[PDB]
Formats: structure tokens, C-alpha cells, sequence
């Protein structure tokens, strides 16, 4: 007989459920959703496309290698879909399985996503959650952010690039959102700084919370590097759906026009 | 000056410990045509360094980290000094030296407050768009994202060199270790590894994120060749009216 | 330098002209370039001879050791027709045993008449030579043991 | 022919053992719009089909393998009746659509005295220059050389996918277990690891060589979507005049 | 106390010795010289510059992770030189370690190469010694034949791609050559074939010679595959001197003009 | 090698008979600088020379008809080799000179059944596509399609000379008076009038289909000069993505 089916099944439901049940509910309990039901929320109903759904990492010290660190689709839920009915590439973090944080894999799969997008020449909408980068991956997740970079770069002006932060997001997963033509930050739950507090007391020697070294409220309000925050993530979502009409969908086409009543 | 000149007295510029400084100047000095050296912005954000200098008698801008001053670290002054010089050489064909020394991100509440990300975005980006031919030596140190923003091979670097003396890797061991091994309570040993297999430029070197290890007395005779090379160099990229800057 | 001893030469070194003239130590010479290969074969003729030398670099020159040898099947065994002309008979048949100095075909070309013979003792395999026939140089006729 | 119809007769048309074979003709008409196909040397080189179709009312290009001759092996004939007919699809801006089933090319002296390699170079010479959008469906196997001759992803594709019965690999089992395990003397359950860890499309979806895994009733679903979003593709090339063809 | 620098110069020992002195000796016993020998009579003296010296393999399978089968510069050696003061790009594959196989590595080196000769716009050469793909490897052999091909199609027309075949080359490495401008062979020591003699003799029941299969000749009188075929290395790398003294350096240059006399 | 050497040797190199053949190898090397001469594939397709030497200085492609084998005939891999020389020569900028004497394709059910017409559409496509300069001289025969196949003036050649023993003609003298004078039943005449106007290149210069009938002597002098002004040569073609070459 042939096994391969029924493997496919299981590793179907593995990347559906992502890290389990219990990171899930950790999820929820927080008032946060996942990276598949922002994505479903985000698109319209029925258009969803995934792609590289059966990716794992390639590391192999650390205990990296054993199967309770395999997860597919690896931190990061990539695709293509519609909105109103125009075409779009989105990518969502997966906060569930190694706090989102940016392997090989990841980042080949956000590559990947950026690449078709400039083909084909449709913005591209990136939710961000991901909490930097793996540190036992090793010098792979700085090849990683520097392809990210690169593709960013030579897409600006080109396709329209949106990023919506929905949590925490330390390290190096900062700067692709920054050279992103917009950004967007939910309230109480979406975090944006290069060193934690922690580390700011150790080397400042000055006690600061999280909420306002890199909250929305600071990015809002005090530094400018954020453009708008919303409620919470559905709010967020919405707004978005709403923001994204006025855009075109590439520097080749004329500004949108749409019905006048 | 000759093209070929040995630059011995870099060989053991590099102080044995991460605690103890040094100048790039000097470097830069010794590597540079007659040792002249036109720097611009000398009295500001000091802790990095740029400029113009010749090389086998072609003009050539200089960017450089400088550990003697705020360790190395960048912030949003070094940022926004470095971008505006690198995006001018860029525009009017002149090619680029970097000399990477850097532990990170200067931390605190002001640089956030201030805007970092928007500062080190726009550096980032000033390496990332330039088409001149680049060459990059990294002298000790090169940690996290910073390594990513001071020209590395893969933002469609040209030449990558690496002194003996250099370490790329993703952060601090000590943060490692503490990240990695949370309850296996045995850091003693966990040191000895991490720092054998990893505080070298072994692991950017074994897949090909540097083009060689090379003797820093021989670091002109790389360059001067390169530059001879690169040229010629000429790249293609999508059309657009311009791009969207993070300033 | 060769082996020591020092010269100088001198010419215009016009690597087109059929002939060349150099100055070697004062004397003059005259020289052609009959062929050159890259390899670093090359005919000269000097004094009036031809001469076939083999010029190489001295780093090709001591990696050429390690090359093989190749075997060539030009064991003797076999004798070419000197003559380009026409053979009137030949004396030789397949299976006859030929010795030194035992003439095989008869063949005229140019006002002479010339007999070839064995340079060898054996006995030929095959015959490629008959009587009446237009001959090229070079061509195979007798193949002895 | 509406465009999200599906074709559960392709779901069980793939034959469970590797020997028995299934003609690529069904499928084909199977796929394409009102089942209507327009053949190109029907009676010539049989090992792979070549035609004009619909999808959604445009025009496409079919390249495929057939299985029911010559095990779908590449040889002379069809790699450049394949290539010719790509290299027009191409030039007239017609999609193509590939179906994967080969097991590599065909042995022999003829073939190799013939120019099996000039051959099989126009082959992948013409699906590698191509800038129409691609998209690939492997049905069964795909080994060796020949499965990046058959517009493999790595060759600038576009959408890549796989049927549940696929399986990509460089050789079969017999050679990778008699090259690898030599001095192990005992094929008994080696086989059985190399079997059930490489015999199957998951080695290539884990590094992401195919976009999805999908279900055979879907693939015209699956493909008419995916030929709607690339109609606007567009990609940039070097200058030349023209490149010197393996021909 | 730096144990680093004896470390680099022990890799850099190694690599110029390639997979041991006793595989440099029965590769000498054939008739055959080294890479390293070979890009050395090709190029001019003290013009070589090589690139990825310290590349390893990443195959982590078939137990190929071990420290003695993990062989610096991995079967090939790449990079830049000048003939008669004309730039050029070369690689010469290193027969020494696992028959001269193709890895991630190897491929990845070879891109590089290809790229910066694409970029500069220079010829590149290709010393060919390949005994075919990596199979403890898998999929990422055939990933990086495919990317060479892509590569060597975009380049045909741009830059002038001379291969020479200096050993024998089975299964894919016999494309490459294939889709390059021109291409040479050696006689009694070069070999070119997709499938040897025994699967022939498997498949379809005759008996049949290496040689008569792949050898020189073959390809030279009766495949037209070939070019020209020379009697040994130096001969080769002689004969390939003076043939690239003939062509431009790209498709964006007039023909070359010498001095007459 | 100066550029008005004169070459009195090949003014007897071509036999008065038509069946006597003689070396096209003789007078290539006499008319190129020093008589140099890098064979392309020397030992396969032997009817045809296809080659690289220098005139003037400059590069050069040369491509001849060999009457020693098959009596110059064109058949598959003379056509093919010719072709993909030809192309890679106009690729890259590279002059081209032809030397004409062939009777006309090899006839046989082999080269029919091989596709003989595949292969002579690749090497007249090959000529015909060439933008390069091309310099064609006729040194004994020019018949039928194959006088079209070997760059004639009409596929837009730059300048074509003719030998005092060149023939330019639909075929030969027999099939001519057969198919004209079929009826009429006194070809015993028909032939000396037909020999007498139709078996020289007059029909062909004074229509201007060659620009002039050259000595031998003076076949050098001659090139090199027109490869003098032929070298800013620029011509226009109208936009494609690429052809669709007969492979
Ligand atoms: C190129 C620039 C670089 O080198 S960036 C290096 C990584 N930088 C970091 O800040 C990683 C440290 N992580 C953190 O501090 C926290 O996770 C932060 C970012 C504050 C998230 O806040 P919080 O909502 O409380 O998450 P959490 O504490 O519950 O952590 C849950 C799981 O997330 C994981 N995680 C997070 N980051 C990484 C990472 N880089 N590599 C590997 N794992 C990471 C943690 O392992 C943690 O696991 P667990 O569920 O507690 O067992
Ligand atoms: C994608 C394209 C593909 O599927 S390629 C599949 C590989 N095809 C093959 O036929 C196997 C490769 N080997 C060969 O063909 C022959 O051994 C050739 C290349 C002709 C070697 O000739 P010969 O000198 O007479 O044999 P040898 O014993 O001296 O050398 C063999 C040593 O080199 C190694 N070798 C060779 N090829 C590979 C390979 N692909 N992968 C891994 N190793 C290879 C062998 O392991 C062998 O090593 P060792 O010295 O016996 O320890």
C-alpha cells in the first residue's frame, strides 16, 4: 500500500493547528488572534492561496533537529488573495511556534511572496508578530532580514507595501516594516523597539515598561514612525480593508477611480 | 603609491580584547592613497566615520565605524550622516569602502523616542539601493541587524573581506547562551562551545557570506584589484518615477 | 641564458616575413618559421636544416611529467611508399615471408625508377600494393610481422 | 466551460504500482476547456505531446509526457519537437502548461552517437529562455536531469504543484542504495528507510520546490485561477542581440 | 590566547591540498592533472584571485555531517584571472573529493562566479571533472543544476562561456557544457554521457566500451557535440589560451584587433 | 601580415575540369594574416570549414565549402555546424567570410528521411539573420537553393565577388537542356549555345548580383579593405521578443 496520503493529511491539520491547542489559547487569552484567522478576516471569503505550506527549517544543532521542533509552514502563513476584488500578496507571522521568530524557512517564504508580487505587480500586506530572530538558527536569519531588506528596497516605488503590526516585535524585525511605504499598530498589544528593557536597564541604568519603550502609543505620538493604531485586531483588520482600496495596485497604473453617486 | 603597497602595521592594530578600542582613522590612513584623507563631518556623530580618499589614483568614498568613540554603536546621527553620504556616492558613480566595527544599536529611551528605526531604515536602504561597486573588510565585529545595515554580501554587495580578528555573529554569547540554555544551569561549558564555534568568522565564512579571510597587511592589494574589476559593473533594476525613503 | 652561457639577439622581430634576420653576438643569421603550434611545437629552419624543438614554460614544463604517454601502434611492422608515383608490379603476395633488404614493389615517379625492399624479416598479413597502380606517398602497401 | 468545474476521473487515473502505465491524453482533455484539444505531430515522437488548448477561453500551450510509450523517456525527436514548440508558444505570448512524467532519457549508443545532449540542451534551452507565465502539474515521477528539463521551478516557473502520487528524486532506489550503501552488505531495511523517507513529493515540498501538494480533482480549479493572476507578468532580461541557441 | 588564526591556517593547508595527498596520487597515476594545477597553467602567473575558499557542504544526512568527509572549498575551485591581460572568470571542478560531485555548495559557488562575470561583464571558462550528482544529497543537486542551466541560458549571448572537459563527466553534468558557446575535450581522458555502459548493458543488452560510449572521439567524429580535442592537459590549456586570445570579452564589445606585422 | 599582400598562387588553385577537385583549406590560409587558421570541428562534417582567423588584426569567422568531401555538398551536420557557427559569430560582432563551391545538396533517402530540410532551413536562416559584416567570394559553382543557403547578396550581404571561374546558375548544363529543350530533340546544340551563355558568371554580374569579378591574386587586398568600411555597419530590424529558428 501507499502511506504518503495519510501523512499528507497529518501534516495538513499540523500547519492548521500550527504549535497545538495550548499556544493557541495562549494566543487568545493575550486578545490576540492567530495568523490564520487574521489572514481569513483580512481577504475575501473563498480567495486564499497558500503557498510553501510544507516548509520546515534547516537547522540541525541545538536540538533542532529532533521532531518536537519541526512545525510546517514554520512561524509564517504566506499567500496570495483578493480584496474587493483586487488582487493582493500577504504574508502573517505565526507567533504560535517559536515566537514567529525568522529562520530560513520564513524568510524563503517571504521571499518568495515578494518576488511573485514585483512579477506580477500587486502590493503586498505584511502582518507583523515576532518576537526577532533565531538565535540557534544562526547567521542564516541575518541572510534572512538582509534578502527581506534588499527586496523591500527594490520594491519601493514599485508595488505599495503595507505593514500592520499585531504584537510584540524586537530585534531585527523592525527595520522591513520601517521601510515599508505605511505602518499600522494595534493598542495594549503590538510592541516595536531594537533592544528590550531589560537591556535598556542594564545599560542605561533606567527602569521602563514595555507599553512605553514600544508601544503604540509611543510610535503614535512621540517618534513618528508609526502611522495610525487601532483598537484591536479586528477593528485593525477592518480599517485596513478599508485603507487598502485607495491604493493602485502598482506605479504603472493611474490612481484609482470609483463609482460617484 | 603603488597599487600593491604591503600595509604591515595593520596586522596587529586590533587589540586581542572586545574591551579595548581603537581608531579607524588609522586604518584608513594606511590604506589610502599617500595616506590623505578628505573627511567629512569630522566634529559630528563621531562614532562613525566618513569620506572621500583615492585609490590607485580613482576617488572613492569612505564609511567606517569607529569603536573609540560610543563603542562603535550606531544611532540616529551616524545614520542619517552615513545614508546621505552613501546615497551621494552612489548617485554620481563613485564606489564605496566600508570597514565594519559595530556591536549593535546604541539602547535607550531617547533613541527610541527619537526614532531609531526610522534612522538606521534610512541607512539600510542608502546601502541597499547603491549599483557603484562596494567593497566591504570587517575588522572585529559585526553583530545582529547592524551587520545586515553596514553593506553586508547580501543587500548585492560586491566584495566581502573579513580580518582574522572578525566576529559575525547574531548577538552577544552571553544573551545567546542565556536564550538558548534557559534550565540546563551548565553554562560553564556552554561557553566553551559557543565561543569556539562561534566567535570567529567560521560560520559566515563556511557558506559563502565572505568571499575570503584575508591577512590585514595585504588589505590594500585586495581592495586597489577589486576596484579594478568592478568598473565595469553595471546592474538593472525595475523601472519607477523614484522610490519611497524612510526619512 | 642557456645552460649559462650569455647571448644577446637582436632584430626588427617581423613575425609576418617568410624570412628573419637576427644578430646573435654580433653575428648575423637568417632564419624561417616553417610552423608553430600552441602547444609550443615548432620547425625552424637554420643553417639551412629544420629543426624541431619544443618550447614550454617551466612550470608546464615539470607538470607535463605527470602526463601518459600515449601508445602509438606504429610498431614498424609496416612500410609507406616513398614514391608519389605509379608502381609498375609488385613482388609480394599476402602470406609470403619477406627479410632485410628484400624488395616488395617496383614504383617510378618523376624520369626514375626506384624498388623498395623490407626493411625487416616477417612475414606480411595483408598486401595493399598491386601492380599498375596510382600510389600517393605515404601510403601503406606491406604489413609483415 | 465554467472555469471551477471539477475532474474527479483524474483522481484515481495515476496507477498504483510504477510500471503500469496511463495516457496523458485523458488528462489533457480532461483539463482543458469542452475537452477540445489541437495536436501537433500526433503521429510523430509519441513520447511527448505537444497542442494547443483553452482555459477560460485563452489560448494555451501543452507540453507533456506520455507514459504509454517508451515509459515517457526524452529522446532526439521529442525534445526538439518539445523545444521548437515551446520556443513559439513563447514568442507569441501563450501561457504553457506542463505535465511532469519521466523518468529520465532514453540509454543507448544510437542516442549518444545521435546528439542526445545537443537535444536535451534545445529542450531545457527553450523552457528556461521562456518569460510566458508556466505552470507545472507533476503527475508521477520526476528524475534526474530531466525533471529540471521539464520547467522545473528553479528555472524562473512560476507555479509549480504535485499531485499525492508524485515523487521527485535524482535516480531510483536501486542506484542511490547500491552508490551510497556500499560496505553496509545488506539492503534489507536501508531500503526501507530510502524508500518511505525520499520515495515521495515531501523532500521537495519541504524545501519548497513545489507550491502546494493539491488534490487531482481541483487541478482545473487549480490552474485557470493561478493562469488568470500571471497574464500580467513581466520580467527584465540582459541585452543581446540574440543567444547562441544549442542547436 | 586566539586559537582562530591556527585554525585558518590549517583550512587553508587543507584546501590547497584538496581531498589528500593520496587521491592527488592516483589522480596523477591517470594522466590527469589537479584543479588548482590546471587554473594555474591557464591564467598568467600571480593573477589568480579565488573566492569561497572556505565553502563547506551543508548535508547533513548518510551521516556526512561528520568532521571527516567535511572538505573546505567542497570539489570545485572558483574565481578570477586575466589571460594576456584580458579579464576572465574560471572554475575548475576538483575531481579529488567524492568524484568531483555537485553539491549546494559547488552550485552556489559556481552561481557566484556566473553572476559577477554577468555583472563585469567578462567571459567565464569551466574546467569540467565531474563524476555527476551528490545522491546522499537529493533534491539540492538538482536545485543547483537548475540553477546553473537558468544561468548559463540567460548568460548565452551576453558573455562568451567556454567549458573544457578534462575528465569524465556522467549524468548532469553533461547540460552545461552543452549550453555553453564552445566546448572542448581531451583525448583518452575525458568523457561525456548521460548513462554508463552498465546501465546500457542493463537496459538495452550490448556491450559497450567507455570510450566508444563517451570518449573524445566519439563526440568529436561522429556526435558533433564537441569542438576539438587535444592530446593532454597542458596541450589543452595551451590550445584554450590561444582560442580565447580570439574572442571579445562581451556580446557589448567590437571584435578584437591585434598588431600586424 | 600587410593588407595589400598580393596572392598569385591561387590563380590555378581551381582545376578547369569540374570534376577535379582541390583544397578550400589552401586558400584560406593563403588569404588570411600568417596563415593562421583555428579549425572548428576539423573531423566532423568535413564538407564544410568553419573557422576563426585574423585579417588585418581583426577577428574573423570564416566558413567554406570543402569540394575534396562529397564534392562539396551540403547535408545535415555540415548544415547545422555551419548554423550554429554563423550565429555565434553574428552574436558577438564578428565579420564573416564565405567561400562558395558547392553543386548543391547531397540527394539520398537518408538525408531526406533524416530531415535535410530542417538543417539547410537552420544554416540559410543562420546567414540570413546575420547582421554582422559579411564578405562572400565564389570560386567555382553557385547552384540552385544552395547558392541561397551560402549568403548570397540577396539576404542582405555586404559585398559579393566572383572568380574568373565561377558559375552562378538554377542547376547544371544537362537538367536545364532536358527540362527547356525537352521536345525540341537536338540537344547536340542546345548544349554548346546553352554552355556557351549560361556556364560563366556573367548572368549573375550583369544582373549585379556580384559586384564585381575579381582575380584571384587580388582576393585579399580586396577583404581587407571592405572589412575596412564594412565596420560601422548598423542596420535595423523590426522588434521581436526572439525568432522561431528551424531546430
Ligand atoms: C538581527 C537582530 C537580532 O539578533 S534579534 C535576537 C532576538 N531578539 C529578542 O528579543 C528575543 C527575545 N525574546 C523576548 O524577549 C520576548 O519573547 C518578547 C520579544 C518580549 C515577546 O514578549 P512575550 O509576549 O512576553 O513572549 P514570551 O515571553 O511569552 O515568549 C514565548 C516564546 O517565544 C519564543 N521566542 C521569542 N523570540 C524568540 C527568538 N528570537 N528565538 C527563539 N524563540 C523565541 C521564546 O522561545 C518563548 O518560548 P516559550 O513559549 O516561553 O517556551
Ligand atoms: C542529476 C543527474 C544524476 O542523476 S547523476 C547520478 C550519478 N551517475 C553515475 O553514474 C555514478 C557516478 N559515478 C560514475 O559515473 C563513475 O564512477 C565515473 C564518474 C565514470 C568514475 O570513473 P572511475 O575513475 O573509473 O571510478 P573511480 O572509482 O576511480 O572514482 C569513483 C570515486 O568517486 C566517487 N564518486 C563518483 N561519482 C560520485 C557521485 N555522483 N556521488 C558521490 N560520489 C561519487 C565515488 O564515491 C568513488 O569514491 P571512492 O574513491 O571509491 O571512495
Amino acid at each position: 500500500a501507499t502511506s504518503v496520503n495519510e501523512r499528507i493529511e497529518n501534516k495538513r491539520r499540523t500547519a492548521l493547528l500550527g504549535g497545538g491547542q495550548r499556544r493557541i489559547d495562549a494566543q487568545h487569552k493575550r486578545g490576540k488572534l492567530t495568523a490564520r484567522e487574521r489572514i481569513s478576516l483580512l481577504l475575501d471569503p473563498g480567495s486564499f492561496v497558500e503557498s510553501d505550506m510544507f516548509v520546515e527549517h534547516r537547522c540541525a544543532d541545538f536540538g533542532m533537529a529532533a521532531d518536537k521542533n519541526k512545525f510546517p509552514g514554520d512561524s509564517v502563513v504566506t499567500g496570495r488573495g483578493r480584496i474587493n476584488g483586487r488582487l493582493v500578496y500577504v504574508f502573517s507571522q505565526d507567533f504560535t511556534v517559536f515566537g514567529g521568530s525568522l529562520s530560513g524557512a520564513h524568510a524563503q517564504k517571504i521571499c518568495k511572496i515578494m518576488d511573485q508580487a514585483i512579477t506580477v505587480g500587486a502590493p503586498v500586506i505584511g502582518l507583523n508578530d515576532s518576537g526577532g530572530a533565531r538565535i540557534q538558527e544562526g547567521v542564516e536569519s541575518l541572510a534572512g532580514y538582509a534578502d527581506i531588506f534588499l527586496r523591500n528596497v527594490t520594491a519601493s516605488g514599485v508595488i505599495p507595501q503595507i505593514s500592520l503590526i499585531m504584537g510584540p516585535c524586537a530585534g531585527g524585525a523592525v527595520y522591513s516594516p520601517a521601510l515599508t511605504d505605511f505602518t499600522f499598530m494595534v493598542k495594549d498589544t503590538s510592541y516595536l523597539f531594537i533592544t528590550g528593557p531589560d537591556v535598556v536597564k542594564s545599560v542605561t541604568n533606567e527602569d521602563v515598561t514595555q507599553e512605553e519603550l514600544g508601544g503604540a502609543k509611543t510610535h503614535t505620538t512621540m517618534s513618528g514612525v508609526a502611522h495610525r493604531a487601532f483598537e484591536n485586531d479586528v477593528d485593525a483588520l477592518c480599517n485596513l480593508r478599508d485603507f487598502f482600496n485607495y491604493l493602485p495596485l502598482s506605479s504603472q497604473d493611474p490612481a484609482p477611480v470609483r463609482e460617484c453617486h | 603609491d603603488p597599487s600593491d603597497r604591503l600595509v604591515p602595521e595593520l596586522d596587529t592594530i586590533v587589540p586581542l580584547e572586545s574591551t579595548k578600542a581603537y581608531n579607524m582613522v588609522d586604518i584608513i590612513h594606511s590604506v589610502v592613497d599617500e595616506r590623505e584623507f578628505f573627511e567629512i563631518m569630522p566634529n559630528y556623530a563621531k562614532n562613525i566615520i566618513v569620506g572621500f580618499a583615492r585609490m590607485n589614483g580613482r576617488t572613492v568614498g569612505i564609511v567606517g565605524n569607529q569603536p573609540k568613540v560610543a563603542s562603535g554603536c550606531l544611532d540616529i546621527n551616524s545614520s542619517v550622516k552615513g545614508a546621505r553620504f552613501v546615497r551621494f556616492c552612489d548617485a554620481f558613480n563613485i564606489p564605496l569602502i566600508t570597514f565594519v566595527d559595530v556591536p549593535g544599536f546604541l539602547p535607550g529611551t531617547a533613541q527610541e523616542y527619537g526614532g531609531i528605526i526610522r534612522h538606521g531604515a534610512k541607512l539600510l536602504y542608502a546601502f541597499a539601493e547603491a549599483t557603484v561597486p562596494k567593497v566591504t573588510v570587517i575588522t572585529r565585529k559585526a553583530y545582529g541587524g547592524a551587520y545586515d545595515v553596514m553593506s553586508s554580501k547580501h543587500l548585492c554587495g560586491d566584495t566581502n573581506y573579513a580580518w582574522p580578528t572578525a566576529e559575525i555573529a547574531v548577538m552577544g554569547a552571553k544573551g545567546a547562551v542565556e536564550i538558548i540554555f534557559k534550565g540546563h544551569e551548565n553554562v560553564e561549558a556552554a561557553q566553551a562551545e559557543y565561543i569556539e564555534k562561534f566567535a570567529n568568522p567560521f560560520p559566515a565564512a563556511v557558506r559563502g557570506f565572505v568571499d575570503d579571510i584575508i591577512q590585514p597587511s595585504s588589505t590594500r592589494a585586495r581592495i586597489c584589484c577589486d576596484l579594478d574589476v568592478l568598473a565595469s559593473k553595471k546592474v538593472q533594476r525595475p523601472w519607477r518615477k523614484h522610490a519611497n525613503i524612510p526619512l | 641564458e642557456v645552460d649559462g652561457s650569455k647571448l644577446n639577439v637582436t632584430s626588427t622581430w617581423n613575425l609576418a616575413s617568410p624570412l628573419l634576420s637576427v644578430s646573435v653576438d654580433g653575428t648575423q643569421r637568417t632564419v624561417q618559421c616553417l610552423s608553430r603550434e600552441a602547444g609550443g611545437n615548432m620547425s625552424i629552419q637554420f643553417l639551412g636544416t629544420v629543426y624541431k624543438v619544443n618550447i614550454l614554460t617551466r612550470l608546464a614544463a615539470e607538470l607535463n611529467k605527470f602526463m601518459l604517454e600515449k601508445v602509438t601502434e606504429d610498431t614498424s611492422s609496416v612500410l609507406r611508399s616513398p614514391m608519389p608515383g605509379v608502381v609498375v608490379a609488385v613482388s609480394v603476395k599476402p602470406g609470403d615471408a619477406v627479410a632485410e633488404g628484400q624488395e616488395i614493389c617496383v614504383i617510378e615517379a618523376m624520369k626514375m625508377q626506384n624498388s623498395m625492399t623490407a626493411g625487416k624479416t616477417g612475414t606480411v598479413k595483408s598486401v595493399h600494393c598491386q601492380a599498375g597502380d596510382t600510389v600517393g606517398e605515404g601510403d601503406l602497401l606491406v604489413e609483415l610481422e
